[PDB]
This record gives structure tokens, C-alpha cells and sequence, in this order.
């Protein structure tokens, strides 16, 4: 609740779960992809497209059931003279799948003709570097976005809340939950105390 | 394991590296167009070779690739642009002597030789402000003979050099690489040769010509009254009356002739001087006046990285109407910003270029610009020439609205575009004709000069005051000559200028002629003329074409229904004994 | 009950209805009837008697 109205995000913007219900939903295991990229290929990452981003780099599932977090950033990661941090992958034979990467080199033979290993004719070296630079335009400018995951196996939810905490009435009867006990009465002092554990 | 999956395998590994050289190569450029120092020259010298080699080494690697084996209509098209070939198509011992020519005659031109001055501002406000006889006359003929002298053992072997090349590339004559551009190859319907581009040009030229002699025989008569004995009611013009030294631009001679004394061009610089403008607000008139049209804004960094105003002495540096792309989403412009009616309509000259290479950003190195660069300066026009309209200088901030239209002011604004526009139309087919023959073959050394007069009183109108053997040299002192430049991509300008303006002004209800059409508040024109921009070197020409105006080859009509009131001024006024010009006659 | 009144969808922050600000988007979609799709995507004609 406290991301949405921080107004220090760009595309902020979620799938399947309601980006409203998810402050009250439990959670098993959450986990973050966090990857930089250009500007236009921030409208690539959806869970249904396609192209030389989505399908080489970094697979989105089909029932992506969480959020995208992107935000600009140039006083960060930026310098004058061509970025050489940050590679990518533009071809390869075959596609990737849902939560499963490439990181082993391997050469590109886009016709019929042997490499050896190395690049030539028709070999080439898919990874290529990124032109961040600050003297370019808004999409050729550096965008950390950081996908979060929401995944529900057999462990029960250890990730709840959070939840509201109001005051505490006494004197009146009223309606009151204490650890999930619901009870309407009123709350009496106690002459006696109990064991430390139960 | 075919062609078309491994061809743009290699165009995608091209285009990712030849932006990160071309980027590099235009902003070692940009450092000396800012501060004149030693230090952005070697600079620019080492950011400019590694462009310039590594362009060639990747072209010689695809000629390996087919060419005749892509049935996309797509990726064929991006090959021809890539393993063409320039210069270095002949002999290594004969590609050096070629560009040394090319090093001489440019500095020939640039420092001129007349005693010293140059040409300009050197001969430039000679030939234009002067008012006599004998003081024009011999700077026009100290250039032939002196320049014209120096520049003819290189022009001989200029032609023979540059025959050989086209005819290696599967050509004819050297003609034909200029006019190349509107060729379109490949298999389809709407394809055009080079035997089409010969017709459509001189079916044009005759309907413009009872136009064309209007005009001439209206600065003829003009001429009369301050040269009563040297210039005949019935014959033509001299060489050395024309304004420019070439002959060229009509545009000093229209402090001579004015139509009507009463309301003349109004001038808005002391309009701009009231509302306090930093050489800053024209740029952001013109911004919101593509808004109404219906083409997009700019970006965010347009207008943090291109300088839009005088430096001063602090920064000395050079500044001249010219854009420039430095691609990855950086476009700035360079140019001396100021308080001047000029600057006005020339900053929407400059502003269309940012848009149009705008539309193919998303597209790759290769894709970009258009089919032809005859379509970038069009654009620029059809939208610097609606800023001038009375009309729409009634609904802005600066001028008085008190000032309408009428029918003695469209005719001092129709001849003061009619010596520019249309005053080197004639200019350019008869320039463009005379350089066929010598490319091809039907003229001997012997016969150029000769046969260069031959077409002035049958084409221009203009004859000679001294008679000029084969030595002198008239055509190879212009710029475009000597520094290797399509003359022939000027007269398109002029047809698509008129072209374009009525697809635009057909939406936004005007009818009728093209003076008092309005651009602006209507958002129709704008969607329909991005198409056209969009779309580069992916489509030809023709089909792009049809989306704005309709036809798929030039149309002389629209190009009459502009100057309608002026044709019909100029038949009572040449009404004076002569309408036209003799081909026998001469001022001595 | 009928409802004959357009409005737009509010999720979370960013408060929608007059401002039109952030995370407002159009819930009121078009169904797409085309001769060249399926059988399930043909319109029918419900009648509900009561």
C-alpha cells in the first residue's frame, strides 16, 4: 500500500491479482527478478507477448499472476562513452521457458555452415551491449524493473498481513477479536493471572 | 538452412553497431561546430574514419549474401542501399586521382581568386546591389576567366572518371546514379525504370511554359526603364543581370519590381520586439503548431541538448540551416537563432525535418529516411510557406489584424515565391539536359561550352554580352558541380511542393487556389500526411505517394492553381508589344 | 435491477470518477461478434422469463 502513492514508480501495473486485494491476501513464497533494460522493451515484458526480449532473455509465464515494478533511472547507472556492464541475448536455435534462464555461451548458426566455435560466417556473438547514455532519448535510457512473483505450493502461507491494529475499549460492551476468539461482552479487570505460554 | 533467416540475421548485427559509431562520429562532430579548437579537430578526423571503414568492410562481406533470392519485398530492398559500391569500384591507382580533383575544386570555389574577395558575402552583393553597367559586367567575366581557367584541366577528366564508374554498376551514362534514387527495383506492379523518368518531367515543362514567358517578359520590361539601350522590349537577358552570378535565384531582383506600391510584404520583426522575445519563443510558436495538424510533439531531450541561440564571442563556432540526426533518440539543430522575419519562416523549415525523423525511429538504421531525399525538403516547405499566409498571421499574437487580404496583396506575394520556386525550375531541366550528353558520349571535349549557349535562348532565355571560347568554364564554378551534387533532386521539390500542399488543404475546407488555405484547426491533414513519413525505405516511392495525393507520377496542375492570381495580372501587363523571347539577339 | 449509468472502476490510491487519475482504466470492454470466429463466440439471444 505504501508503493502505489509513492509516486516514484513508472509503469506500475499488475496481473490476475487485483493490485487492491493483495494487501489483505496471504502469500507462500515471494520472490523478485530484478534486470535492467531499455525503455522500449519495458512494454515487451507482459505475460502473452512476444519478440527477441521475452523469449530469449527472460520467458513470462501465461497465468503471471503478480506485478511490474519499473521505474526511470538516470543518476544511477549511466555514464558518457557507450555502456559495456550489461549484455543480452538477440538469437539462439531454440526458445526459453517460464522461470528458466541461459547464461553458457553459445555461437549462432543462422545458415547451413560450420563455426568451430568461433564467429564469422555466418557465426555470430549474440550478446550484445546496451547504449545507455545520458545524451540519448527517454528509451535508450536504463530501467530497472524488478518483476515480483506470486507462487502457491503445498507450504502453508507464512506471508500474511499486513494487519490493522485499532485501540483498546473497555467498559462498554462491544464486540471484540483476540486471536481469531470473537467475542461481545465486556472487558472486566482480572484478579489472577495465567502461565506465560498458553 | 534458406536465405531469408540468416540475411537479417546479419542486417540486425549491423544496425546494433553502426549506431554506436555513427552516434560517436556525429557528436565529435558537434564539439567543433560549438568551440573552435585543436583539440575537436583530430577528434572528429578519428571518429569519421572508423565510420568510413568500417561501412566499407561490411559491405565487401555481403556481397557473398543473394541478392535475387528474397521473395519478402523487404529485405531486398535494404540490401541495394548496403552493397553498393562508390568510387573504389575501379582501380586502386585510379580511385586516389578521383578524389584529389574533387579536394581542388572545392577549394578553387571556396577561395576565389577575383582581386582578395571571395564569392560570398565577396561577389555576392556585387552582382546584386549595384545599379550600373560597367561595374557588374566585369565581375561576372573576371570569374570566367580566371576560375573557369583553373578548373578546366580538372573538369575534362572529371567526366571520363566518373563514366567509368556508373557503367560498373550496371548503368549507362553517370546521369544515371543521380536519377537512380527514384528508381525502383525488385518485382511489382507499380516499378519505375529509368526510361519513365524521362517522360513525366518534359510533359510538365510545356505547361509551364506560357507561364515561364510571363515572368521573364515582366523583369524584362522592368529592366527597360534604367537601361533604355542595352536591353530590347523583344529580345532577352543578359548574363550578368540576373542577380546571381550563375543565373540561378531571381530573389535581389525583387527590390526592382515591385507590382503594387500600396500594400507591399509587411514585416513582423518589429512585432516580436514588443512581446520581449529571447530568440526562444519562435521555436515554441511552431511547436504548438504542429499540434492542431495532428502530428505528435518532440521529446523531453529536444530541447535540453540542441542549441537554439547566438553563442555570442565567448563560443565562436559556425551556424547554418542544416539539421542534423545523430540518431538513438538525440536530434538537435544547429543554427544562429535571432530576432529576425527571416528566422521566422526558416525555423519551420527545420522543425519538419525533427518529425520526419521522428516517424521511423521504432525502424532500423537501414530503414531510415525516406525512398528519396526529395520528399524531407517538401515537407519543410509546405509547412515554412503557411506561416507567411496573411490568414494565418491573423489569428496569432504579433502583427495587427487590421490587415486582410485583398487583391493587391496576393500579387506581391506570389512574385516574391515566383523568383525562387519557380524562378530555377527552367533552370535545373536545362542544366540536367545539358549533362546528359556529356556523360553519355554525343559531344567531343571541344563541344561543351559551345552548346551550353545553345540552350539558354531556347530553354532559359538569356544570352551572352561577351562571346566565350571552349576554355572558359561556366557550368564547373557551381556548387553542386564541382563538389558532386544532384542538381536534378530541385525540380521534384518544386512539383511535390504543390503536390502535397493541396492533399493538406483539401481536408481543411479550402477549395479553389492555395494562397488562402489554413493548416492549422484542422486535425484531419495531420494523420493523413504521417503515413507518407512513416513509411522509409520499406515501400517505394509511388506507393507512399498515393496515400497523399493520389496519382503515382507528377502533376503540373496543382502547381498552376497556386499562381492563378498571377497569370492573370501578368497577360495584362506583357500585353506591352511582346510576350516571350527571339532566339536572335544580342545585346552588342 | 437496471443500470443505464457509466462510470469508471477505482483500484486502491490514485482516487478515479472526475480527476481521471492513475489506475483508471475502462472496465466497459466490447464483446467482438465476427462471422470468422468460432462457435462459442457467435452472439445468442437470451430471453429471461420471469
Amino acid at each position: 500500500s505504501v508503493l502505489y502513492n509513492s509516486a516514484s514508480f513508472s509503469t506500475f501495473k499488475c496481473y490476475g491479482v487485483s493490485p487492491t486485494k493483495l494487501n489483505d491476501l496471504c502469500f507462500t513464497n515471494v520472490y523478485a527478478d530484478s534486470f535492467v533494460i531499455r525503455g522500449d522493451e519495458v512494454r515487451q515484458i507482459a505475460p502473452g507477448q512476444t519478440g527477441k526480449i521475452a523469449d530469449y532473455n527472460y520467458k513470462l509465464p501465461d497465468d503471471f499472476t503478480g506485478c511490474v515494478i519499473a521505474w526511470n533511472s538516470n543518476n544511477l547507472d549511466s555514464k558518457v562513452g557507450g555502456n559495456y556492464n550489461y549484455l543480452y541475448r538477440l538469437f539462439r536455435k531454440s526458445n526459453l521457458k517460464p522461470f528458466e534462464r541461459d547464461i553458457s555461451t553459445e555461437i549462432y548458426q543462422a545458415g547451413s555452415t560450420p563455426c568451430n566455435g568461433v564467429e564469422g560466417f555466418n557465426c555470430y556473438f549474440p550478446l550484445q551491449s546496451y547504449g545507455f547514455q545520458p545524451t540519448n532519448g527517454v528509451g535508450y535510457q536504463p530501467y530497472r524493473v524488478v518483476v515480483l512473483s506470486f507462487e502457491l505450493l503445498h507450504a502453508p502461507a507464512t506471508v500474511c498481513g499486513p494487519k490493522k491494529s485499532t485501540n483498546l475499549v473497555k467498559n462498554k460492551c462491544v464486540n471484540f477479536n483476540f486471536n481469531g476468539l470473537t467475542g461481545t461482552g465486556v472487558l472486566t479487570e482480572s484478579n489472577k493471572k495465567f502461565l506465560p505460554f498458553q | 538452412s534458406t536465405i531469408e533467416e540468416q540475411a537479417k540475421t546479419f542486417l540486425d548485427k549491423f544496425n546494433h553497431e553502426a549506431e554506436d559509431l555513427f552516434y560517436q562520429s556525429s557528436l565529435a562532430s558537434w564539439n567543433y561546430n560549438t568551440n573552435i579548437t585543436e583539440e575537436n579537430v583530430q577528434n572528429m578526423n578519428n571518429a569519421g574514419d572508423k565510420w568510413s571503414a568500417f561501412l566499407k568492410e561490411q559491405s565487401t562481406l555481403a556481397q557473398m549474401y543473394p541478392l535475387q533470392e528474397i521473395q519478402n519485398l523487404t529485405v531486398k530492398l535494404q540490401l541495394q542501399a548496403l552493397q553498393q559500391n562508390g568510387s573504389s569500384v575501379l582501380s586502386e591507382d585510379k580511385s586516389k586521382r578521383l578524389n584529389t580533383i574533387l579536394n581542388t575544386m572545392s577549394t578553387i570555389y571556396s577561395t576565389g581568386k577575383v582581386c582578395c574577395l571571395l564569392l560570398e558575402p565577396g561577389l555576392n552583393e556585387i552582382m546584386a546591389n549595384s545599379l550600373d553597367y560597367n561595374e557588374r559586367l566585369w565581375a561576372w567575366e573576371s570569374w570566367r576567366s580566371e576560375v573557369g581557367k583553373q578548373l578546366r584541366p580538372l573538369y575534362e577528366e572529371y567526366v571520363v572518371l566518373k563514366n567509368e564508374m556508373a557503367r560498373a554498376n550496371h548503368y549507362e551514362d553517370y546521369g544515371d546514379y543521380w536519377r537512380g534514387d527514384y528508381e525502383v527495383n525488385g518485382v511489382d506492379g507499380y516499378d519505375y525504370s529509368r526510361g519513365q523518368l524521362i517522360e513525366d518531367v518534359e510533359h510538365t515543362f510545356e505547361e509551364i511554359k506560357p507561364l515561364y514567358e510571363h515572368l521573364h517578359a515582366y523583369v524584362r520590361a522592368k529592366l527597360m526603364n534604367a537601361y533604355p539601350s542595352y536591353i530590347s522590349p523583344i529580345g532577352c537577358l543578359p548574363a550578368h543581370l540576373l542577380g546571381d552570378m550563375w543565373g540561378r535565384f531571381w530573389t535581389n531582383l525583387y527590390s526592382l519590381t515591385v507590382p503594387f506600391g500600396q500594400k507591399p510584404n509587411i514585416d513582423v520583426t518589429d512585432a516580436m520586439v514588443d512581446q520581449a522575445w529571447d530568440a526562444q519563443r519562435i521555436f515554441k510558436e511552431a511547436e504548438k503548431f504542429f499540434v492542431s495538424v495532428g502530428l505528435p510533439n518532440m521529446t523531453q531531450g529536444f530541447w535540453e541538448n540542441s542549441m537554439l541561440t547566438d553563442p555570442g564571442n565567448v563560443q565562436k563556432a559556425v551556424c547554418h540551416p542544416t539539421a542534423w540526426d545523430l540518431g538513438k533518440g538525440d536530434f538537435r539543430i544547429l543554427m544562429c537563432t535571432k530576432v529576425t522575419m527571416d528566422d521566422f519562416l526558416t525555423a519551420h523549415h527545420e522543425m519538419g525535418h525533427i518529425q520526419y525523423d521522428m516517424a521511423y525511429a521504432a525502424q532500423p538504421f537501414l530503414l531510415r529516411n525516406g525512398a528519396n531525399e526529395g520528399f524531407h525538403e517538401a515537407v519543410g516547405e509546405i509547412m515554412s510557406l503557411s506561416a507567411a499566409t496573411p490568414k494565418h498571421l491573423k489569428s496569432i499574437g504579433l502583427l495587427s489584424p487590421d490587415f486582410q487580404e485583398d487583391n493587391e496583396t496576393e500579387i506581391n506575394f506570389l512574385l516574391k515565391q515566383a523568383l525562387t520556386i519557380v524562378g530555377t525550375l527552367p533552370f535545373t531541366y536545362m542544366l540536367e539536359k545539358w549533362r546528359w550528353m556529356v556523360f553519355k558520349g554525343e559531344i567531343p571535349k571541344d563541344q561543351w561550352m559551345k552548346k551550353w549557349w545553345e540552350m539558354k535562348r531556347e530553354i532559359v532565355g538569356v544570352v551572352e554580352p561577351v562571346p566565350h571560347d571552349e576554355t572558359y568554364c561556366d557550368p564547373a564554378s557551381l556548387f553542386h558541380v564541382s563538389n558532386d551534387y544532384s542538381f536534378i533532386r530541385y525540380y521534384t521539390r518544386t512539383l511535390y511542393q504543390f503536390q502535397f500542399q493541396e492533399a493538406l488543404c483539401q481536408a481543411a475546407k479550402h477549395e479553389g487556389p492555395l494562397h488562402k488555405c489554413d493548416i492549422s484547426n484542422s486535425t484531419e491533414a495531420g494523420q493523413k500526411l504521417f503515413n507518407m513519413l512513416r513509411l522509409g525505405k520499406s515501400e517505394p516511392w509511388t506507393l507512399a505517394l498515393e496515400n497523399v495525393v493520389g496519382a503515382k507520377n507528377m502533376n503540373v496542375r496543382p502547381l498552376l492553381n497556386y499562381f492563378e492570381p498571377l497569370f492573370t495580372w501578368l497577360k495584362d501587363q506583357n500585353k506591352n508589344s511582346f510576350v516571350g523571347w527571339s532566339t536572335d539577339w544580342s545585346p552588342y
